[PDB]
Parts: structure tokens; C-alpha cells; sequence
């Protein structure tokens, strides 16, 4: 006997043998011997078992010598073997079905955990073998779990069965909500205007979102200052939020987190956490902010730089003529007796200049 | 004109033959029935003096269901209904060869629909008694014992050259006109048990039908004055497509009290439950019968609904529609046929036997008996006519 | 693989050897019914009170014509009061059951047999005025007027009877309809019965009437011209009396065709599918008839307003 597979609620094709050539009387009967369908001279008999409205028979093949079993709205329950009866003969057929699936439907972020759902029939031995389109063929027991499910892994992914050397393809539904971004850096000066953004891409659904942007002030351990928005449809508004930063919103999903002026205070690391539902769920995205204060005290200057600042970096004040007047690595670098010109501060990270301050001294 | 000659004596050895058999009816050749038409052009008149030798002491193994001879009745009456009621569209389906290289994919996909239209002459429509008779040089058996067990040996061995009355009446669920028992009730089947083969019961008793239409269609009130115009005499008002039966209640509980104590001893004290059919075909899940091209399709479910126990002891409207779109019981395909006539049509018919099949499993516990309505199979029609006799060739050594 | 026999539409129609689609032709016809017979009732009830209220107290019906005239004019208002209900029958239904269908048929047929049962008294009455001068005024009482219109309504009920016999409506068709069952055993006799009965009362006799009387009121015309007022008063009922025929004489000619369809007549159905186009027309025209009498009363009568004839010319 053969045997064939399901893809839960297709049709199937159970075909018998005949070379009689006579249009001879068929049945269809189970394991646990049930009328299913037969023939009655040119007639169809759909016999009393429980698939009365989904049996199928083609009948310009009875004239031929194959007598096909088309059942649609293919249930886990329905999975036996059939014997076919012609000529008097029994020719034993077998068919398995079997589905799988998901709970997450849409609230599938970047870096949330993923979870399947196997719908195996009992008396039956599945060996999962999916296929990913960034090579990971995971193979495994019946139910499988992946931690890492991210934008770069959505699509539908090829989930393949392999029992008794048969094999059917599925696909998997992938709604991905994620960031663009693990962490951004944001290099500023006094006086100039802070800027942030972090995109997102065009889902729409129901009563969804609210987050808020915790931060971490560098030295200042007066913890407890954030901003609270909320999220419903096109369009972007704040609850509610108080404090110190006088931090901007716009209006709309391009988020602006906007801040006035580069305050020394202003500066540190800083996680934004948005939270969706339907499905709740997480999101987390690192903030960061570099503050540079360059003003001379008295005829000597000093200028220094706030934020999360990397042991490995340089620090140079030169008066842009000539070349570097002092070479540190610190984040408070002093010029004692400079003279005329227009200062320039550098702040950079191995080849690279990433903060640059004018300055002038009159004499 | 025909005619025969007998054999005095002879008992030599029986060989089973597959010969060509004639007709023989008794037919007018005068009027516009059909049936008088086709057995004016091919059939004889009836033997006037008919023979049957009685055989003492003989006996033979009449097996029923491999019997060839009823595989000739069956092709000599489509070719009456390709010149009884010819349809306005003949829809058949038509394949030819389509495999890949049982090893190999068995998608064949390639079928045509040929249609064929013809005129549509409503005609009349009533069967005849015919009687098939043996052709020169064989003969046919008969037995005589009032039970004959289907396919078992009897041993009241008689031959004859022509068979009894046999109606070609097409019908499904209930057969119709024909032979009665000689004494008892008596089930037929080709294997028990087995539930894929129809079971055969054939009654002692004739219950009886009438089935009629109500010409209450046309109107016969006449709105003579204001209107008159549109409402105008001998409209349409009724269903056109509509009629009902009656049986008899009284009588017909007397007959199907006798089939389920013949059921309680072939099945070793089970719970009859007689139930309606399982679905399938219109021809299959309701009964169907003709009359004048009225091809009435009478809903049973009023007819086998009940469950039976032991101790066991008027006019039941049986709702009929006639449909135009038929199936055909030969080959595959359709038929649609013409409008219905003008007038009262009365089927003052018969009820001889009774199609039965049986529903049994081994997932369903120890004791239960579903007899679902069956039939649609017309070999098994006339299997039930045409047990009694077998063609048998004898040699003759001059 | 593609059989194409999937389709559950029927046609409610019997199998013949000619397939006749006739058509019902209510929906054209319900939109063209309604507004004219409201015309017909509008014009005809302010037309017949006006002919009643001039004669009760401006002529003071002095004599038997006068009399016959008030008849007329009542016999066109029991034919006015279901004017409305048909008017509401072609539109949709019956909505009125039946035990009031047995009297407003009957209603119709006594507004329709005493009318032209009063126009032939009209006639008899204005024959005897010329020729048997000395006869008539015998006979010409008012009170001799009252008994004989007495009678007249009476024999106009009775002309209508056979029609109370059966009025049962049920649901046959879309709607309920009050269609006469008259009995089914006899039912040939009753059917051709009934044909005549229009004919012979509404068209023949009055025919035999104006064939007779007025042959004896043509011959004054013959004698002399000396009296223009006898032969004024003349062009009255005899105005009336065509008027009648130019009305309904064309249904009574259709009604008889209507029933012999037979040999007797044309046998072809496309014969009677031009005669359902022909057999209401003719019956709204006869339907139009009960607004023209006041009308003819307006321009003929030189009695009523004979001074709105100085007055238009
Ligand atoms: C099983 O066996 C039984 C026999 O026991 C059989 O019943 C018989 O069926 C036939 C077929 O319908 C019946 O034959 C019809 O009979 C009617 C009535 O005949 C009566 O005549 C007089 C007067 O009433 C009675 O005294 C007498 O006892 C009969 O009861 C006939 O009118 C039929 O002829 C008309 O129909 C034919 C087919 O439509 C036409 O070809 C024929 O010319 C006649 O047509 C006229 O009427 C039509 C009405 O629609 C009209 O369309 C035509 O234009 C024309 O005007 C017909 O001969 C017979 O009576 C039944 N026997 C009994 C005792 O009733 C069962 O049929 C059988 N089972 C099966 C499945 O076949
Ligand atoms: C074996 O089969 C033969 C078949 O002929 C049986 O013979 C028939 O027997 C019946 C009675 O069982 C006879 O019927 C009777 O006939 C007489 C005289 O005709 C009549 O007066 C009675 O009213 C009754 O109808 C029948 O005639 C007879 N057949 C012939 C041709 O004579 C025989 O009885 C069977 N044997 C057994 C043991 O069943
Ligand atoms: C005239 O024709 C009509 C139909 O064309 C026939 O009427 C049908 O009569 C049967 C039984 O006499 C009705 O069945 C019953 O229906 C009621 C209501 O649905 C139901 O409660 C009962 O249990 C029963 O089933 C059938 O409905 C009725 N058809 C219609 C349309 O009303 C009538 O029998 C004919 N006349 C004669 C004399 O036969
Ligand atoms: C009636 O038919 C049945 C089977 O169709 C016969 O039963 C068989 O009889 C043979 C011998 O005659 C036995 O060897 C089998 O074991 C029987 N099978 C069953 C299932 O019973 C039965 O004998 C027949 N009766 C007559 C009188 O011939
Ligand atoms: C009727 O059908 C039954 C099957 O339903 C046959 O019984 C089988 O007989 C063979 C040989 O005797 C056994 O090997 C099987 O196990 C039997 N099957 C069952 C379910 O019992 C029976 O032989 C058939 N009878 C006839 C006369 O054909
Ligand atoms: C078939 O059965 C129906 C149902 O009883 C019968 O119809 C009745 O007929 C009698 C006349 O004997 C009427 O008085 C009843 O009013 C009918 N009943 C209904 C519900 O309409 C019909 O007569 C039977 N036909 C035959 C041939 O017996
Ligand atoms: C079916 O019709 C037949 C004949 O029209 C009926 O048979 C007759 O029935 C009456 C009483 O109903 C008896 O007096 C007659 O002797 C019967 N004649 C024959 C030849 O049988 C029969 O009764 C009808 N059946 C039903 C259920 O109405
Ligand atoms: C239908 O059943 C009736 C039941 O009475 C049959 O009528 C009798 O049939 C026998 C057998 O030929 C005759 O001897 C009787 O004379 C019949 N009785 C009457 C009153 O006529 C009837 O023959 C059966 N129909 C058919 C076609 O066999
Ligand atoms: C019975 C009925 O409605 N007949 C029609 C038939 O005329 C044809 O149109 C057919 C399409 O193949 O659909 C059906
Ligand atoms: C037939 O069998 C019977 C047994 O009763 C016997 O008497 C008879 O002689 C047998 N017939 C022949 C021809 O031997
Ligand atoms: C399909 O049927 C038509 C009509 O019978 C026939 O002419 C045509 O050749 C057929 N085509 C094939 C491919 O069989
Ligand atoms: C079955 O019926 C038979 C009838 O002869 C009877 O003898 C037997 O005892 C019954 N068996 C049971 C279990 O009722
Ligand atoms: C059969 O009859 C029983 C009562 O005896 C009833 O409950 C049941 O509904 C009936 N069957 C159907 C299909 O209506
Ligand atoms: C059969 O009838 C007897 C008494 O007549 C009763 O005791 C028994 O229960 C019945 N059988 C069934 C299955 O009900
Ligand atoms: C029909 O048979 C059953 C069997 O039990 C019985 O109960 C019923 O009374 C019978 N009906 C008639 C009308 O004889
Ligand atoms: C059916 O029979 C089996 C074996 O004899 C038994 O085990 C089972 O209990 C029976 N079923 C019922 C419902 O008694």
C-alpha cells in the first residue's frame, strides 16, 4: 500500500485500479469497515459515515478504469486507511493528515521569542525540517521554539515533513514590528540642537501602543525623568510627561524626539521602550547623547567633553594653523597661555573626527 | 410467424451457453404506444401452447448473481429508451487516454462533453409483459421450490421454451409490476454480512399505489367584467411539477411485518431499524418511477423512518415532484426532457418487491441493523425477475 | 470535464405543439389606468351632482323625461363608486376580501345594465312624443314615470343575479383575486351564458330600439319643418344613444370574440395576443362613459346651458 498527506483542508486523491473496462460496482470502506461511497449502476451512493457532504468521485473516469476518493475540508479525525473493492479484490490504501500553525499572529517584534504549534495525528512519527531563507534548516522533535525572531527573519518560511519518506511543503505567516536601529549615537556641542529619530513601518490595527524613553544622566543619579507617549492610528500624541528637558514630540510616526539646546546636564545613555498589543510585547532601543562645552574661562581656556565617552577615544585643542597644541586621552582637557585664532576642539574614535568646536581668543 | 418443435425425451449432459435469445410479446401494431411500436419491429407473438417437462428426479446449482442471461435483458432495454424518449440535450461525457510512466502520476484531466439535441415529442408510455424465449438448438430451466435461496441447488427441476410475464418497468427503492411470491416472503442476497451487496425482498401480498396529479393548475373561475383582460381564463395558478401517493397503511404493515421476522432469524435476534437513505443521487435518495414521460421523484422519508421491537400487529401522502433534468441509469451523463402534458395522469400500480441494503460495522457495538432503501443498480431489477430460469445448451447426438 | 447543465429556473407553462408567449401586459397598463380612471372618477362625480342638483331644483323634473334623466344620471353614479377600487386594482391588488365582492359586482352591473336600460325609456319616451301624440299623453304621467323606473331597477338587479352566485376569492396567481367559480359540472352552459347577456340587452336591443323608433321620428322630419324646437329636443336623446354605442359597442364586439376563440372564430394565438391588447382598451373606454353624459348635457342640451353655447361662439 501507498501512502499520501494532507495539508489540513485541501483535497485529496485516493485512486483505485481497474482493468476490466465495464463500468463494474466500486465501494469505498475504512478500516473499521464504513460506507463511504459506491457505485450503483451508473449512480453515486454517498454511504452513511461522517464525510456525507465531502466525498467526491469523478464520474467520466468510471468509464475508464480509475475510480478516484475526493474528500475536501481535510480534518486531523479523518486520517485511516481505505480499501477500494473491485473485481473482488482490496486494494488497501492508507492517508495521513496533519497541520501546523502559530499563536502570534502580527505582534511579532524584533528580538521576541517565536513559538509553533505542531497539530500531529496520534499513532504517527513527524520529524519537523524546516527551511529559512538565511540557511538555518532547524531540525527537531514535534514542537519547535526559536528564540530569535527579528525583521531579517520574516517570510514564509518552507516547514516540510519527512514520515516514511513523504514529504508536503507549508509556509508561515511573519508580521515583523521592529526598529531600524540597536543604538544610536548622537554627537552635539553646546548650544547646538538635538535631534532623534527612530523609525517604525506602516502597521495599522486598533487600540495598540504606549511607551516612554527612559534615561541615565551622566553623574546626575536624580533618576526618575522620562517621556510617556502614546500611540492610536496616523498620528502621534503625548499623554502626559513633566520635567527638566524640554522635550519635543511631533506629531506624526516618524517619532522626533526633539531637545533645544545641548545642555552639559543633557547628556548620557537612555533605553526607549515601545509596547504593542493584541498580542502584548516589548520592544527596547538604546539612546544615547554626547555633549562638547567649549568656553574659555579667563585668557586661558578649557573646554570639555560630557556623555558616553569610550576610554579609547582623543582629545586635541589646536589653533588651527599650526598642529595640536595638547594630546589626551581624558574628557577634561585644559590649554593653559593660548594665543590668536580660531580654536578647533577634536573628538575622535580611531581615524576619525567625530565633535568639532570653534573658539576664539582676542589676543 | 414462429414456430418450434418439442423434445420427447432426452436427459444428456448440461453445458452452461451464452446464446442469442428473441423476444416474444404479445403486441397491437396499431396504436401509438411505444411499447407496441418496438415489439411490432423486433418481437414475435406469444407461444399459444406452451410445455413444460417436469424433471423427477434433478438437480443443478442455479447461480443467480453470474447469470449472463440477465446481462442481455439489460442491453435490449436501452435499446428501447433510445427509441422511447429521445432528449432535447443528451449530455455524455467522453474521455480517451491520458496515463504517465500505476508507477507513474494518474492525473487524467482530458474528458470531453459531447452534447447531442434531438426533438422532443411527448408520447405515450406503458410496459408490456414480454417473454423471452430460447433460440434453435438449447433450453431453458426452471425450478419449482417455493423458497430457491438465490444461488442455492433446488431439486423440482422443469424445463421450459419461454419465460413468464416480465414487465421492463425502470424503477428504484420499490419494484414495481411483475411476479408475486408463491407463499412466503423470502430475502435474496448474494452474500450476507458483507453490506455492499443489495438484499432482495420479494413480497406474497400486492400493496397496492396510486399516484395522481390534481388538475387544479388551470383555472376555471372567470373574472367576467372589470378585469377579464389580464387574470384571463385558464392560467396557470399551481404547481405544474407536483403531485402525491397514497398506500394503504392498513395492508402495508401486514406486508412489512412479515420482511423483519425473516431478518430476525437470518440475523439471530437483532433490533431492526429501518432508517432513510444516506444521501447521493436524486435517483438514489428519493424513489422514481414514470408514467407518460412524468418521471415522478416521490420523497420515502414518511415510509422507513421507523424502528422496530417485538410484538408486532390510512392513507400516507407520499409527496412526488416530476423533474425535467434527469439522470440517465445508462452510461454516464444527463437528459433533459420537455414541459409536462395537459391532463390527469393515474399510476394505478403495483408493489412486488422491495431493494434493500444493509449498514454494518464492527466500530458500532453488538446488536444494531440499519436497512437503508437502496436500488438504482437496474441489473439488480431484473435479477430479481429472472431467478428462476438458466441457459443451458444440450447436445443432441444426430 | 465542463458540462454546462447547471440552472434551476422552470417556466410555468403547459407542453403544446406552438410555444405562445403571451404576455401579461398588467405593468404597462397599471401605469396608465390608475391616473385615467381618477380622471374619469374626478370628472365624472362633479359632473353627475351637477346634473342632479339642476334638476332636483332648477327644472323641477315636471315630466317623465326629466325623470328618466335623474335615473340616468344615478345609474352612472353606482357605477361611479367602484370607479376608485378598480382604479386601485390594476395599481396593485384586492385588497378588499370578499364579502363586500359580491356588491360591488353586482354595483357595477346595475350601474351598467339600467344605464342603457334609462337611455332606451329616454328613447320609448321622446318616440312616443312625436308619433303617438295623443297616446303618449295618456301615458306620459310622472307618477306613471316613478313605477316604471321602479321596475327598471329591479329587473337591472335581477339582469345582474346570475353574477351573485359565486363571488369567492382566494390567493390564485400573485394576489388574491375575486374571480366567479361558478359551478363546474355545468360548466359550458353557464360560460356561454353569460356573453349574450352583455350582447343582447346592451348592444342588440338597444339596436332594435333605435331602428324602430327612430324610423317613426325621421318621418316628421319628411312632413314638415315648421317646428324647430320638436326638432332640436330630438338631437338630445338621440346624441345619447350614439355616444353609448361609440363607447361601448367596440367592447361588446371583443367580448364576443373574447369567448369564441374557436372555430367560430380566429384560433391563433398571436390572434389572441393582439385581442389581450384589444379586450382592455375597449373595456377603459366603456370605463370613460360615465363622465360624458354631463358633458353632452353642456353642448347638445339646449335646456341645461343653452346659454353658454350663445356665449363660447
Ligand atoms: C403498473 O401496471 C399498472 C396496470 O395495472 C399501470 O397502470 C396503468 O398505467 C397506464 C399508463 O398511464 C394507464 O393508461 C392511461 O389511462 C388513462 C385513463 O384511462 C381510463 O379510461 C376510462 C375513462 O376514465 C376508464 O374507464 C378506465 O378504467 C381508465 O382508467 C388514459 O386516459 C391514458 O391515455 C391518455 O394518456 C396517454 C399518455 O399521456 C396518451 O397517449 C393517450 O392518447 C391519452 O391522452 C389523452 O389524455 C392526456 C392526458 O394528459 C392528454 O395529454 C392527451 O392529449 C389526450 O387527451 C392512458 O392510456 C392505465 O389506465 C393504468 N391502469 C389503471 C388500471 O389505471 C401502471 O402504469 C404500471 N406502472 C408503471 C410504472 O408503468
Ligand atoms: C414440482 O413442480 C411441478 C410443476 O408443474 C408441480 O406440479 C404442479 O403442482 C400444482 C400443485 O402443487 C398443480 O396445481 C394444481 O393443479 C390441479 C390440476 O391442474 C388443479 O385442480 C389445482 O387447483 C392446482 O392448481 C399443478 O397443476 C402442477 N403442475 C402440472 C403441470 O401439473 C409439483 O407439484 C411440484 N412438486 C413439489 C413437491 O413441489
Ligand atoms: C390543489 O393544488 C394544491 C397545490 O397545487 C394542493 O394543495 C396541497 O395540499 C397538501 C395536502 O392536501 C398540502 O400539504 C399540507 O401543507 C400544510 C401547510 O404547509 C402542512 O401543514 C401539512 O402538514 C401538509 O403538508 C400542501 O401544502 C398544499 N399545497 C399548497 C400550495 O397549498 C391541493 O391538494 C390540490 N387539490 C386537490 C383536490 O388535490
Ligand atoms: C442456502 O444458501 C446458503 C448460502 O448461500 C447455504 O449455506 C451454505 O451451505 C453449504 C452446504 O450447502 C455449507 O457448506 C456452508 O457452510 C453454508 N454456509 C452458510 C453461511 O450457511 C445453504 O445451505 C443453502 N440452503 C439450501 C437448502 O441449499
Ligand atoms: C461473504 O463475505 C465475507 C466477508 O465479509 C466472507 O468471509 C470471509 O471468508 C474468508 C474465507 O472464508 C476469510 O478468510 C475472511 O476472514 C472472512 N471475512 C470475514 C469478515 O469473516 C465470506 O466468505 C463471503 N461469503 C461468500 C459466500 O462469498
Ligand atoms: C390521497 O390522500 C389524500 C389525503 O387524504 C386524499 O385527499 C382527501 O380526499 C377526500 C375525498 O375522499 C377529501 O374529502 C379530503 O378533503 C382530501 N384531503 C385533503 C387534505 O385535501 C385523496 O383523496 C387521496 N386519493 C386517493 C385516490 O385515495
Ligand atoms: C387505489 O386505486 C384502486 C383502484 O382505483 C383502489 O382499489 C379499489 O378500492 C375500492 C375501495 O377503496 C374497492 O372497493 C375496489 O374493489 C378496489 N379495486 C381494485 C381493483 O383493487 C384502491 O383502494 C386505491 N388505493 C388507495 C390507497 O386509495
Ligand atoms: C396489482 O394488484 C392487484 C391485486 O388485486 C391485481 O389484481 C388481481 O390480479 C390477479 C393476477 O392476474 C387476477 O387474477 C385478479 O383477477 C386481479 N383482481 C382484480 C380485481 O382484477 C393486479 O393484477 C396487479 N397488477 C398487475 C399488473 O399484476
Ligand atoms: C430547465 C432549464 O432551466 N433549462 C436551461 C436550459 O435552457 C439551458 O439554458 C441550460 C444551460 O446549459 O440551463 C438550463
Ligand atoms: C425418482 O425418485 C423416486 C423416489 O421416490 C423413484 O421412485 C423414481 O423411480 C425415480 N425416477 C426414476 C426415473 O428412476
Ligand atoms: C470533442 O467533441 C466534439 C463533438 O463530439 C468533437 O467534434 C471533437 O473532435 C471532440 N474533441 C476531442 C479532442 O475529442
Ligand atoms: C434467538 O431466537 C431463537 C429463535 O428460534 C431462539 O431459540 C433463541 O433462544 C434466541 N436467542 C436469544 C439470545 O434470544
Ligand atoms: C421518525 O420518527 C420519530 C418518532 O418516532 C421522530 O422523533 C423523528 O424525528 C422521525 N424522523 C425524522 C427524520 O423526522
Ligand atoms: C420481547 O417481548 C418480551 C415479552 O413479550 C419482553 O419481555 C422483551 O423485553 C421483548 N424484547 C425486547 C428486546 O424488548
Ligand atoms: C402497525 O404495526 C405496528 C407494529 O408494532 C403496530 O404497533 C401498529 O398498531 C400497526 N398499525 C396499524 C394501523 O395496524
Ligand atoms: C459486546 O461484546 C463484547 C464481547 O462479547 C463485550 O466485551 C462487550 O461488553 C459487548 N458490548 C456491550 C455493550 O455489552
Amino acid at each position: 500500500k501507498k501512502v499520501v498527506l494532507g495539508k489540513k483542508g485541501d483535497t485529496v486523491e485516493l485512486t483505485c485500479t481497474a482493468s476490466q473496462k465495464k463500468s463494474i460496482q466500486f465501494h469505498w470502506k475504512n478500516s473499521n469497515q464504513i460506507k463511504i461511497l459506491g457505485n450503483q449502476g451508473s449512480f453515486l451512493t454517498k454511504g452513511p459515515s461522517k464525510l456525507n457532504d465531502r466525498a467526491d468521485s469523478r464520474r467520466s473516469l468510471w468509464d475508464q478504469g480509475n475510480f478516484p476518493l475526493i474528500i475536501k475540508n481535510l480534518k486531523i479525525e479523518d486520517s485511516d486507511t481505505y480499501i477500494c473493492e473491485v473485481e473482488d479484490q482490496k486494494e488497501e490504501v492508507q492517508l495521513l493528515v496533519f497541520g501546523l500553525t502559530a499563536n502570534s499572529d502580527t505582534h511579532l517584534l524584533q528580538g521576541q521569542s517565536l513559538t509553533l504549534t505542531l497539530e500531529s495525528p496520534p499513532g504517527s512519527s513527524p520529524s519537523v525540517q524546516c527551511r529559512s531563507p538565511r540557511g538555518k534548516n532547524i531540525q527537531g522533535g514535534k514542537t519547535l521554539s526559536v528564540s530569535q525572531l527579528e525583521l531579517q527573519d520574516s517570510g514564509t518560511w518552507t516547514c516540510t515533513v519527512l514520515q516514511n519518506q513523504k514529504k508536503v511543503e507549508f509556509k508561515i505567516d511573519i508580521v515583523v514590528l521592529a526598529f531600524q536601529k540597536a543604538s544610536s549615537i548622537v554627537y552635539k556641542k553646546e548650544g547646538e540642537q538635538v535631534e532623534f529619530s527612530f523609525p517604525l513601518a506602516f502597521t495599522v490595527e486598533k487600540l495598540t501602543g504606549s511607551g516612554e524613553l527612559w534615561w541615565q544622566a551622566e553623574r546626575a543619579s536624580s533618576s526618575k525623568s522620562w517621556i510617556t507617549f502614546d500611540l492610536k492610528n496616523k498620528e502621534v500624541s503625548v499623554k502626559r510627561v513633566t520635567q527638566d528637558p524640554k522635550l519635543q514630540m511631533g506629531k506624526k510616526l516618524p517619532l522626533h524626539l526633539t531637545l533645544p539646546q545641548a545642555l552639559p546636564q543633557y547628556a548620557g545613555s537612555g533605553n526607549l521602550t515601545l509596547a504593542l498589543e493584541a498580542k502584548t510585547g516589548k520592544l527596547h532601543q538604546e539612546v544615547n547623547l554626547v555633549v562638547m562645552r567649549a568656553t574659555q574661562l579667563q585668557k586661558n581656556l578649557t573646554c570639555e567633553v560630557w556623555g558616553p565617552t569610550s576610554p579609547k577615544l582623543m582629545l586635541s585643542l589646536k589653533l588651527e594653523n599650526k598642529e595640536a597644541k595638547v594630546s589626551k586621552r581624558e574628557k577634561a582637557v585644559w590649554v593653559l597661555n593660548p594665543e590668536a585664532g580660531m580654536w578647533q576642539c577634536l573628538l575622535s574614535d580611531s581615524g576619525q573626527v567625530l565633535l568639532e568646536s570653534n573658539i576664539k581668543v582676542l589676543p | 410467424d414462429n414456430l418450434w418443435v418439442t423434445v420427447y425425451y432426452g436427459v444428456p449432459v448440461w453445458k452452461e451457453a451464452t446464446t442469442t435469445l428473441f423476444c416474444a410479446s404479445d403486441a397491437k401494431a396499431y396504436k401509438a404506444e411505444v411499447h407496441n411500436v418496438w415489439a411490432t419491429h423486433a418481437c414475435v407473438p406469444t407461444d399459444p401452447n406452451p410445455q413444460e417437462i417436469v424433471l423427477e428426479n434433478v438437480t443443478e446449482n442455479f447461480n443467480m448473481w453470474k447469470n449472463n442471461m440477465v446481462e442481455q435483458m439489460h442491453e435490449d432495454i436501452i435499446s428501447l429508451w433510445d427509441q422511447s424518449l429521445k432528449p432535447c440535450v443528451k449530455l455524455t461525457p467522453l474521455c480517451v487516454t491520458l496515463n504517465c510512466i500505476d508507477n507513474t502520476s494518474y492525473r487524467l484531466t482530458s474528458c470531453n462533453t459531447s452534447v447531442i439535441t434531438q426533438a422532443c415529442p411527448k408520447v405515450t408510455f406503458e410496459p408490456i409483459p414480454i417473454h423471452y424465449c430460447t433460440p434453435a438448438g438449447y433450453a431453458i430451466l426452471k425450478c419449482n421450490g417455493k423458497k430457491f435461496n438465490g444461488t442455492g441447488p433446488c431439486t423440482n427441476v422443469s424445463t421450459v421454451q419461454c419465460t413468464h410475464g416480465i414487465k421492463p418497468v425502470v424503477s428504484t427503492q420499490l419494484l414495481l409490476n411483475g411476479s408475486l411470491a408463491e407463499e412466503d416472503i423470502v430475502i435474496r442476497s448474494e452474500n450476507l454480512t458483507n453490506n455492499a451487496k443489495t438484499i432482495i425482498v420479494q413480497l406474497k401480498d400486492p400493496v397496492d399505489i396510486n399516484c395522481t396529479r390534481p388538475n387544479n393548475n388551470t383555472r376555471k373561475s372567470i373574472h367576467i367584467g372589470p378585469g377579464r383582460a389580464f387574470y384571463a381564463t385558464g392560467d396557470i395558478i399551481g404547481d405544474i411539477r407536483q403531485a402525491h401517493c397514497n398506500l394503504s397503511r392498513a395492508q402495508w404493515n401486514d406486508t412489512l411485518s412479515k420482511i423483519v421476522t425473516k431478518l430476525r432469524e437470518q440475523f439471530e435476534n437483532k433490533t431492526i431499524k429501518f432508517q432513510p437513505p444516506s444521501g447521493g443521487d436524486p435517483e438514489i435518495v428519493f424513489h422514481s418511477f414514470n408514467c407518460g414521460g412524468e418521471f415522478f421523484y416521490c420523497n420515502t422519508t414518511q415510509l422507513f423512518n421507523s424502528t422496530w421491537t417485538n410484538n408486532t400487529e390510512d392513507t400516507i401522502t407520499l409527496p412526488c415532484r416530476i423533474k425535467q433534468i434527469v439522470n440517465m441509469w445508462q452510461e454516464v451523463g444527463k437528459a433533459m426532457y420537455a414541459p409536462p402534458i395537459k391532463g390527469k395522469i393515474k399510476c394505478s400500480s403495483n408493489i412486488t418487491g422491495l431493494l434493500l441494503t444493509r449498514d454494518g460495522g464492527n466500530n458500532e457495538m453488538n446488536t444494531t441493523e440499519i436497512f437503508r432503501p437502496g436500488g438504482g443498480d437496474m441489473r439488480d431489477n431484473w435479477r430479481s425477475e429472472l431467478y428462476k430460469y438458466k441457459v443451458v445448451r444440450i447436445e443432441p447426438l444426430g | 470535464m465542463d458540462y454546462q447543465v447547471s440552472s434551476p429556473i422552470y417556466d410555468i407553462n403547459y407542453y403544446t405543439s406552438e410555444p405562445c408567449q403571451k404576455i401579461n401586459v398588467k405593468q404597462i397598463a397599471a401605469r396608465l389606468l390608475p391616473p385615467l380612471y381618477s380622471l374619469v372618477f374626478i370628472f365624472g362625480f362633479v359632473g353627475n351632482m351637477l346634473v342632479i342638483l339642476i334638476l332636483i331644483n332648477c327644472k323641477r323634473l315636471k315630466s317623465m323625461t326629466d325623470i328618466y334623466l335623474l335615473n340616468l344620471a344615478i345609474s352612472d353614479l353606482f357605477f361611479l363608486l367602484t370607479v376608485p377600487f378598480w382604479a386601485h386594482y390594476a395599481a396593485a391588488q384586492w385588497d378588499f376580501g370578499n364579502t363586500m365582492c359580491q356588491l360591488l359586482t353586482g354595483l357595477y352591473f346595475i350601474g351598467f345594465f339600467s344605464g342603457i336600460f334609462f337611455i332606451i325609456l329616454l328613447t320609448i319616451d321622446r318616440y312616443l312624443a312625436v308619433v303617438h301624440a295623443v297616446f303618449a299623453l295618456k301615458a306620459r304621467t310622472v307618477t306613471f314615470g316613478v313605477v316604471t323606473s321602479v321596475i327598471t331597477w329591479v329587473v337591472a338587479v335581477f339582469a345582474s343575479l346570475p353574477g351573485i352566485i359565486f363571488t369567492r376569492s382566494q390567493k390564485e396567481g400573485l394576489h388574491y383575486t375575486c374571480s366567479s367559480h361558478f359551478p363546474y359540472s355545468q360548466y359550458q352552459f353557464w360560460k356561454n351564458f353569460q356573453t349574450l347577456k352583455i350582447v343582447i340587452l346592451g348592444l342588440v336591443l338597444p339596436l332594435l330600439v333605435m331602428v324602430i323608433c327612430y324610423s317613426g321620428i325621421l318621418k316628421t322630419l319628411l312632413r314638415c319643418r315648421n317646428e324647430k324646437k320638436r326638432h332640436r329636443a330630438v338631437r338630445l336623446i338621440f346624441t345619447i344613444m350614439i355616444v353609448y354605442f361609440l363607447f361601448w359597442a367596440p367592447y361588446n364586439i371583443v367580448l364576443l370574440l373574447n369567448t369564441f376563440q374557436e372555430f367560430f372564430g380566429l384560433n391563433n394565438c398571436s390572434s389572441s395576443n393582439r385581442l389581450d391588447q384589444a379586450m382592455q382598451v375597449t373595456e377603459t373606454l366603456g370605463m370613460t362613459h360615465c363622465c360624458i353624459n354631463p358633458i353632452i348635457y353642456a353642448f347638445v342640451g339646449e335646456k341645461f346651458r343653452n346659454y353658454l353655447l350663445v356665449f363660447f361662439q
